[PDB]
């Protein structure tokens, strides 16, 4: 593998061969086409898992939700020259992703009608019928959360790469609770390292400890990161990781920051989240024992509009822990306000 | 810890009153302080609450006009005033130390207060 | 907001008080004892945890908009009013409420 | 850090940002221009160290032979200035890199004569000296290993890649035993990881589990590798690791390879070594039972040149570890001759 | 596992011999067989080895050419013959399994050979 | 490789006998010990280590061009003949040599 790069503060060009892991996440875009494994055995297994008792499916990322909303048409065109009365509907993702306790199954045969390779330029738009089969929607009435399959799907030995367009999947045999490892990809290089993957970018720095120095995560999953893609993952407390390690944050010594504990109730519903180290625009925190302890993190505006101006922490270390999201500036959850009273603040209503 | 409130009052209705609630052992400026009633035989309310440093005040709105809290922060002291005494303000009143999170966490030992003629 | 206005029970049972209102899901909830003759003492806050110096015998718990109080091995010295208190958001009035009461 | 990464035979190319770690063990040796902290701070630093009883230096890597070779004509122009007899001696290195006990010490005054600005024009060559400072050669008789400083040095800011880039060092404070973590750059995507540093370049890949694939090493460093810069780096043991941890080898479920055991007894005499998993040319193994046990490690080839030809081994899994040096094919410690005497094999003497 | 010898032989100065050692017990081609003498009151003195399957010899040179080591695959016997025996072959024979390694496992009984007229 | 001829100890003290070639670095180094009217026994294999079924006062050393043999705690059944064999390399002979015999008297 080739390549070249610029340094842009110790200016410097520089040419050869290595392993370069690149941000996929920040303008994140329809950089890849996804396809599952067939269109005929993707239909078997869908009818089987409706004749075993599950009802629909709830998606681990925000690429497999894409990814089912493209192949929803042409899968409904196949179910009816078998005559199934099935119907597929795609609804959108909610954050964060709850788990689920069953897995689609591996079809013995597939249907005995239809076509092969994804993809048929044109078919006939298939008609409603009585049966769905939910993927993640709004729709915890019709079927609950404890007969949704989750995290079925696997990337296949040759499915991906760097100047990839298309990705394939392919229905997985076994049961796990990992993230699929085939899109992480871990680096350090000096004083700087990364954890990242198609959703999450996770940097880290040396300072006179390995610390977090920022996140950018697009989607909030809850496989489990895996420990071969995870830099240093001896010694490690499950209490001191910012990101709590059921939201796939990795099980590492640069998830930490000192004077912070895991942030288990913090901001977890947002479609989009960047974690900083420092004060929101307005507010000023202070170090005192008269302080509050831990709670639920609170946005540093009212639901009216108003900024608290003063905050405070008892044991916490400078610059603050921030969480940006697209309807504002929330506080670590250490961080408390210093005279107004919490019943008056937007709180966060999720636990991990 | 400590909360010290004046003693029992006897009044007639039309006059002015000042109950005040000295505290100590604690930093008296980084804590609200709020107002309770309880009329004889009955349940409490809340009068509101005030933070001394900044004397700011926020009021119940069945309460607001009536009555009149003020804090003076050198002899570490909040106080309550009347200016018409009527029948209906027979009751106990307590002040307490407010937590930002909402707990109330000492308690004076209470006020009684007795209109008549 | 709301409160059962009264209960009754025997030695050695066990008793349930209910706190309901609208605002709960979002709110904290407190509760106080308080004997005949003195001034409030704080039970439980945050609708599940006990301060220091009270009996191990003192729960609670939370479910949706209601919030319960339970006193598992009732002795004699538990017959006083027990109050719960919410909060509402404002701006410029006072954020909390206390209940109505109940006369164990 | 933007960078670019080409594929000659598609005519394409995909780029943006990200974390990159090079190649630089495949072709090293370039034009750098070493900075240790100043010439009159350098010169008190060794004068001192003189006094108090320390005799040389044993090299840690090679980076830090070549710069006491460049600063060592320089070193001795600023030293008969301000009246010092004393003279630095600097001569090739030998594998492996032992450790020694002693550090440099950080000098208090910073010697009043001689010149700022490592790299005068031209200065008049030193006059020799009784009394000589020796910098890592066959001379472990004028002073023995146990008088030597080692691992003295922290690079502070280095322009590596490109030719003509000056690296500046400096004398540490503190005493320690890990190597030095800016010159390390780790990295793992999809089914491919690497360790690297100056010196060695690591690779892994995933069959079934995790496993060691090739390892290329033009030095044989006896420091700690950071567990900083590791990959999964729990649960394991230190008898697994196929490179022993007393020659900078990573402590990680990648350094493993399953029916091998931790190679104390290779040839780590030689200059430069590559690890296969191969067959050696014109030899065949069997894995049997009648086998002998684990040994030194043995050359294909007698001294004469002759090539035995039956090797066997009790419970390896093929293709069998491999070195190769310029002597030739060395195997691994399970793998024994099946016919030929031991006694008539070249075997290797050093221990980890 | 075990190697066992021939009978002890008295023979005149002229004539021939060969004594045997049948191997049992385990795979006999997969070691090498050596030969040790041990004249009376004295030590121990290789007379070289021998490779069963791929019939390679490998003698002492103080041996080669005075005695003749062979073996048989099929039987799983290895023998030793001289041509002429001298009054200088009073002793002891033992026969020995060696391991690649060098360590020399098992031994026979040993086998007398006397010389006189 | 030599030997010293003889070697007289006590019972209950310790007994070292040595056996010094030039390959020795190079080379491992096994000790046989034989008692009169038997067959030689293997009791240190690879200059260090110990068969099954040895006792284990029985122990070796390496130092260089030099090998020794010791005997912990001198018993009267452990007076024996010792040999000390080694290899040379080669390519048709045979490569290994036998040492000359250490007579153990137990007093």
């Amino acid at each position: 593998h080739h390549g070249c790069s610029v340094d842009f503060s110790k200016k410097e060009t520089r040419c050869g061969t290595g392993v370069f892991v690149y941000n996929d996440v920040e303008a994140w875009r329809d950089r890849y086409k996804y396809h599952p494994d067939s269109p005929r055995r993707l239909a078997a297994a869908v009818k089987q898992a409706w004749e075993d008792g599950i009802c629909g499916i709830s998606s681990v990322s925000r690429m497999e939700n894409i990814m089912w909303r493209s192949v929803e048409g042409e899968l409904n065109a196949i179910l009816e020259e078998n005559g199934v009365q099935l119907t597929v509907v795609v609804g959108s993702v909610k954050n964060p992703m709850w788990r689920g306790p069953q897995r689609l199954p591996v079809p013995v045969n597939e249907l005995p009608h239809g076509w092969k390779a994804w993809g048929k330029s044109y078919f006939v738009r298939a008609a409603k019928t009585n049966n769905s089969f939910v993927v993640d929607g709004d729709t915890l009435k019709e079927c609950p959360l404890k007969h949704r399959a989750w995290n079925s799907f696997l990337v296949e030995d040759h499915g991906f790469g760097v100047f990839h367009t298309s990705v394939w999947l392919k229905v997985r045999e076994d049961y796990s609770l990992e993230c699929d490892p085939a899109v992480i990809g871990t680096a350090v290089k000096g004083k700087e390292a990364v954890h990242s993957d198609l959703g999450y970018w996770i940097e880290s720095e040396k300072n006179d400890t390995w610390r977090l120095k920022r996140a950018h995560l697009i989607e909030m999953k809850t496989c489990e990161w895996p420990k071969s893609h995870t830099l240093w993952t001896d010694g490690i407390e499950e209490s001191d990781l910012i990101i709590p390690k059921s939201l796939a944050g990795p099980l590492s010594h640069h998830n930490t920051r000192e004077g912070y504990r895991t942030q288990m109730k913090g901001p977890w519903h947002s479609e989009e989240l960047e974690i900083r180290f420092e004060e929101c625009p307005g507010t000023k925190v202070h170090v005192e024992e008269t302080c509050g302890t831990r709670g639920p993190s609170l946005r540093s505006t009212t639901a009216s509009g108003r900024v608290i101006e003063e905050w405070c922490c008892r044991e916490c270390t400078m610059p603050p822990l921030s969480f940006r999201a697209k309807d504002g500036c929330w506080y670590g959850m250490e961080i408390r306000p210093r005279k107004e009273p919490e019943s008056n603040l937007v709180r966060s209503m999720v636990t991990a | 810890v400590q909360l010290v409130q004046s003693g029992a009052e006897v009044k007639k209705p039309g006059e002015s009153l000042k109950i005040s609630c000295k505290g100590s052992g604690y930093s008296f400026t980084s804590y609200w302080i709020g107002w309770v009633r309880q009329m004889p035989g009955k349940g409490l309310e809340w009068m509101g609450i005030i933070y001394p440093g900044d004397s700011d005040t926020r009021y119940s709105p069945s309460f607001q006009g009536q009555v009149t809290m003020s804090a003076d922060r050198s002899i570490s002291t909040a106080y309550l005033q009347w200016s018409s005494l009527k029948a209906s303000d027979t009751a106990m009143y307590y002040c307490a130390r407010s937590n930002v999170d909402g707990s109330t966490d000492y308690w004076g030992q209470g006020t009684l207060v007795t209109v008549s003629s | 907001l709301t409160q059962p206005p009264s209960v009754s029970v025997s030695p050695g049972q066990t008793a349930r008080i209910t706190c309901s209102g609208d605002a709960l899901p979002k709110q904290y909830a407190f509760w106080y004892q308080q004997k005949p003759g003195q001034a409030p003492v704080l039970v439980i806050y945050k609708d599940s945890e006990r301060p220091s110096g009270i009996p191990e015998r003192f729960s609670g718990s939370s479910s949706g908009t209601t919030v319960t109080l339970t006193i598992s091995g009732v002795q004699a010295e538990d017959e006083a009013d027990y109050y719960c208190q919410s909060a509402d958001s404002s701006d410029t009035y006072v954020p909390y409420v206390f209940g109505t009461g109940t006369k164990v």
